[PDB]
């Protein structure tokens, strides 16, 4: 899983 | 200018410290919490410039760590650049909360269009170091967000290459 | 620190003097023409482009940059730069046979000399040399650079930026 | 051609 921020 | 250190060995003859090899130096690649390596403060980044009197230019990971291993005595000794490529940047979050970026495993991926990430530069391929002066090096993506959620609606983060 | 505004004016051509490349999602200075608007204006190799007439370059292609550039309207072009933002300085001293410890080829460091000035400072491989004294080298053959060191006094200071 | 210098 990549997180955007 | 660069920094000594002096590190004494712990009970196994360790010192918390994992090197590696990068562009003929030596850089600091992971440093355990309560270690002879955290209490003189290297961090992830570090270039090692000199183990015990001698230069590790050139050096491979495997030799620094044998000779820090077969090191005579206790005391260690050495000398050190700071992060020599850490940037820090500045960013200010959206109305959603947001800076602009995608990270994985530490790592920034993609830079949002229209963001603060965008506009003051924000690089991909870059580690995640610091946020507001915090070390996140080692923890989980969810923990580096859940830090980023809680700094205010300024967030510095300390980034260098990967 | 801070990001800095130039202000330039395009050729006939539509042309600054400037060719740039897409690194990590960003835009930086390649190439700068003698004697052209971008060299006016400091603009050097490896500083990195923010935005390019308020628009901002994250995420553009160089081919990208480069039309924005060409098509801009009017003569005037704004630029916000981050100068250099990789660059590093090394100082060495020469030993007694006047040499500090490297080898380099095409304006880039390749190997360092066990225990010279270079070792215990920790220059690194694998990075352009940009300046050595003052004077720029970006651009210059080597045996220039190799000259500018053959003269140069006992203290050598660099810039040094990596080859990404 | 290099330069050790």
């Amino acid at each position: 899983n990549e997180y955007k921020v | 200018d660069p920094r000594e250190v002096i590190l004494c060995k712990d009970q196994d003859g360790k010192i918390g410290l994992r090197l590696k090899s990068i562009d003929n130096g030596i850089f600091v690649q992971l440093v355990q919490a309560n270690s002879p390596a955290s209490l003189v403060g290297l961090r992830f980044g570090d270039q090692v410039l000199q183990i015990n009197g001698e230069n590790c230019a050139g050096w491979s990971s495997d030799k620094a760590h044998k000779v820090l291993k077969q090191a005579f005595g206790e005391k260690i000794t050495m000398t050190i650049r700071d992060r020599p490529f850490e940037r820090t940047i500045t960013m200010h979050k959206d109305s959603t909360g947001h800076v602009g970026f995608i990270f994985k495993n530490g790592k920034i991926t993609s830079i949002v269009k229209d963001s603060s990430a965008a506009r003051n530069g924000l690089l991909t391929e870059h580690n995640i170091c610091e946020i507001n002066g915090q070390n996140v090096i080692g923890l989980k993506d969810s923990q580096i967000a859940d830090i980023l959620s809680t700094s205010g609606t300024v967030v510095t983060i300390t980034i260098m290459p990967a």
